[PDB]
RNA sequence: ACGAGACUCUGGCAUGCUAACUAGUUACGCGACCCCGGUCGGCGUAACUUCUUAGAGGGACAAGUGGCGUUCAGCCACCCGAGAUUGAGCAAUAACAGGUCUGUGAUGCCCUUAGAUGUCCGGGGCUGCACGCGCGCUACACUGACUGGCUCAGCGUGUGCCUACCCUACGCCGGCAGGCGCGGGUAACCCGUUGAACCCCAUUCGUGAUGGGGAUCGGGGAUUGCAAUUAUUCCCCAUGAACGAGGAAUUCCCAGUAAGUGCGGGUCAUAAGCUUGCGUUGAUUAAGUCCCUGCCCUUUGUACACACCGCCCGU
C-alpha cells in the first residue's frame, strides 16, 4: 500500500515525494501609474 | 639520408585494431607549407613535435 | 634561497635538453626544480598532468617494482641519491645532465602496431615513459642475485645509456624495436 | 554529463511563467527567489532548478521562447498584429495585366478599365526545369 | 504509471555558527633538572573552542569567461575556489521447474514410529591416500636476511537472563609459553595517549641452495577441557625437504586505486593460512577502440519456437 500524503502525518508521511515541487500560486497584483501616498495619522 | 621533425597542427581521431594509433595532421619544419597525415603510437596533445625516421610514407586516412 | 634551489646538493641550471622535440615533456627546470623528488602526488588525476612531474620523481616512482618493493618511495629516493653521488665521481658531470641525455638517447623514435603489422611514429610522451621504464628495468635485473648493489647498477645503466655505449639493457631494447619496426615499414 | 531531467525543467519553466519580473541573471540572488515561490524538499534539486531558472532567464532577453508566455512578448506580438498601415499594396495605381487577362476581363463588365497596363507578351514558351 | 534520475548514508571544509572535569587548548601559581633562558603525556586553575566529539544551517549550480553547437539540448577548456565526475545503498516489467524441505513450532504428500527413521549416553568418522582439479599462505633472497637503536595509526569489542567463556593495568617468580596477588571498567571515565607492523638509522652476512626457504621430524614444559591419541593451540632445542621467477593457459585492476605491511570484528572452553572492516607506504600505464568476449538500440534475412547446445541431408 502506497500511503497518501498530509502535511501533519495522521494518514501517512509528513515529507512529500522528493521529486514533488509545489510552486505556490500568486495573487492578482494591483499596480498604478499615478503615485499614491498612503499616510494615515 | 635525413632524420626530420614535424609539429602536430590538428588531431584526426584514433585508428588501429584495439584503438591505439592516433591519426594526426603534422606540419614539416623545412617547409611550413608541406603537410602529411601520420599514425602515432602513444598519448598526443595538439601542438607537440614528432621525429619522422622516413619523411616519405603518408598513412591511409578515413 | 633566491640564488638557486639546489637538488639536495645538485645543480638546477646548465642542464640543457639538447633535443628540440622532448623539451616540453622533460621537467628538470625553472618551475619544477625542487629540493627532493618526493611530491604530494596528484599528477595522475588528468591526462597530460603526468608530463609536468619532475623526472627525478618519475625515475623515483619507476624504480619501486615487483611486489616486495611496492610503495617504498623512501628507499628509492635514497637509491637515486646514492646513484647520483656515484655518477659525479665516475663521469665528471652533473648527474641531471647525464640523466637528461640518458632519457633522450633511450626513447624509441618509431614502433610497430597491428592495424597487418605496420610501422608507426612514437609520441614524445611515450618516448620519455619508455626511456625511463627501460632504464629502471635494466638497473632492476642487473642487481638481481649479484654483489653489485642497485645504485651501482643504476649509475652504470645511466652512464652507458648517456654514451650510447651499447652495453645498456635500454639501448639494446631500443635498437631492437627500431630495427623490428623498420622490418615492416 | 550534466543534463537536467524533465522534473527540473517543467518546475523551472512554470517558476518563470508566474514569477518572471522577480528574476535576474546571477544564480545566488534568484536561488533565494526560488525559496518562497517553490516548495522544494531538496537543496540539490533547489540549486539545480535555480541554476536552470537563470539559464532560461538569460535566453529570454535574446528573443523568443519554447512556450513560457512572458507578458511583454504579448504586448509586442499584439502590436505586430493590431497593425494599421497607410495606403499600401492593395491600394495601387498601376496593375500590370497579362495579354489574355485583359480579354478575360473583357468577358466581364470590366473590359476597358481605368488604371491597368497591358504587359507585352513573354515570347520563348519556356517554364519547365530541364530533366536529369 | 514504473525503472534512470531526484532520494538516504558516507568523505572532503567552516579561525563563522552552537556547546563541553567522560575532549582539549592557551595563559597562570607551583615542582623538577637546566648554562637571563629550553623541555616536561609532572601537580593544580581563569578564560577560550584552533585541535576533538555531533548538532543546526550554509556551500556547488556547468554558475563566470572563451570556443563549438543551425540550436535549443548540450560538449570542451580556463578563472575562482574545500570539492568543477568521491564511494555505497535502494533498485522496474517479464522470467529460470536455478539454490534452500539440513534456519524455522512455514510446509502438502509419501515413508517411519517401541523391529525406530523418535530421544540421550560410550566409542569412531567427516582429516582416511597410487591420483586429478579450484581458492589461498610462505617463498625462491643483497631493493635482501639477522641483531640492536629510533617515531607515528584508525575502524571496533568487553563482565553476556541461558551465558561460566569479559577486557585487562600494576608488582613479584619463571629462559619461555605461563603462574601468583592486587586493582580499574557495563566504558570520550579503564585496558589506552590503543608506544601496531612496514618504512627509517646503525651492525654483521657475501652469490654459496648461504645466516635464502622452514616443510617433515625427535625430545621435553604449561594452558583450555570431564577427555587431546589420528599429535587443540602455544614455548624451547635439535632435524634443515622441494624451490634459481614458474609450460600451454589464465585472473583482478585506472587514484589515496593496484601492491606491500600490520591491526580489529565474526567463528571462539581452545582459535585465522578464512571472511568482513580499518589505517599505513604508495605506484606504472590509459582518457581510447570494437580487434577478441559480451551487452543495448535500428534495419535486414530465416525451413529456428524445449528458440543455434536450433533444424536437417545422404551413403
Amino acid at each position: 500500500i502506497m500511503l497518501p500524503w498530509d502535511p501533519s502525518g495522521k494518514i501517512g508521511p509528513k515529507k512529500p515525494l522528493p521529486d514533488h515541487v509545489s510552486i505556490v500560486e500568486p495573487k492578482d497584483e494591483i499596480l498604478p501609474t499615478t503615485p499614491i501616498s498612503e499616510q494615515k495619522g | 639520408q635525413p632524420i626530420k621533425l614535424a609539429r602536430v597542427t590538428k588531431v584526426l581521431g584514433r585508428t588501429g585494431s584495439q584503438g591505439q594509433c592516433t591519426q594526426v595532421r603534422v606540419e614539416f619544419m623545412d617547409d611550413t607549407s608541406r603537410s602529411i597525415i601520420r599514425n602515432v603510437k602513444g598519448p598526443v596533445r595538439e601542438g607537440d613535435v614528432l621525429t619522422l625516421l622516413e619523411s616519405e610514407r603518408e598513412a591511409r586516412r578515413l | 634561497t633566491p640564488d638557486i634551489k639546489l637538488f639536495g646538493k645538485w645543480s638546477t641550471d646548465d642542464v640543457q635538453i639538447n633535443d628540440i622535440s622532448l623539451q616540453d615533456y622533460i621537467a628538470v627546470k625553472e618551475k619544477y626544480a625542487k629540493y627532493l623528488p618526493h611530491s604530494a602526488g596528484r599528477y595522475a588525476a588528468k591526462r597530460f598532468r603526468k608530463a609536468q612531474c619532475p623526472i627525478v620523481e618519475r625515475l623515483t616512482n619507476s624504480m619501486m617494482m615487483h611486489g616486495r618493493n611496492n610503495g617504498k618511495k623512501l628507499m628509492t629516493v635514497r637509491i637515486v641519491k646514492h646513484a647520483f653521488e656515484i655518477i659525479h665521481l665516475l663521469t665528471g658531470e652533473n648527474p641531471l645532465q647525464v640523466l637528461v641525455n640518458a632519457i633522450i638517447n633511450s626513447g624509441p623514435r618509431e614502433d610497430s602496431t597491428r592495424i597487418r603489422r605496420q610501422a608507426v611514429d612514437v609520441s614524445p610522451l611515450r618516448r620519455v615513459n619508455q626511456a625511463i621504464w627501460l632504464l629502471c628495468t635494466g638497473a632492476r635485473e642487473a642487481a638481481f642475485r649479484n654483489i653489485k648493489t642497485i645504485a651501482e647498477c643504476l649509475a652504470d645503466e645511466l652512464i652507458n645509456a648517456a654514451k650510447g655505449s651499447s652495453n645498456s639493457y635500454a639501448i639494446k631494447k631500443k635498437d631492437e624495436l627500431e630495427r623490428v619496426a623498420k622490418s615492416n615499414r | 554529463g550534466r543534463v537536467r531531467t524533465k522534473t527540473v525543467k517543467k518546475a523551472a519553466r512554470v517558476i518563470i511563467e508566474k514569477y518572471y519580473t522577480r528574476l535576474g541573471n546571477d544564480f545566488h540572488t534568484n536561488k533565494r527567489v526560488c525559496e518562497e515561490i517553490a516548495i522544494i524538499p531538496s537543496k540539490k534539486l533547489r540549486n539545480k532548478i535555480a541554476g536552470y531558472v537563470t539559464h532560461l532567464m538569460k535566453r529570454i532577453q535574446r528573443g523568443p521562447v519554447r512556450g513560457i508566455s512572458i507578458k511583454l512578448q504579448e504586448e509586442e506580438r499584439e502590436r505586430r498584429d493590431n497593425y494599421v498601415p497607410e495606403v499600401s499594396a492593395l491600394d495601387q495605381e498601376i496593375i500590370e495585366v497579362d495579354p489574355d487577362t485583359k480579354e478575360m476581363l473583357k468577358l466581364l463588365d470590366f473590359g476597358s478599365l481605368s488604371n491597368l497596363q497591358v504587359t507585352q507578351p513573354t515570347v520563348g514558351m519556356n517554364f519547365k526545369t530541364p530533366r536529369g
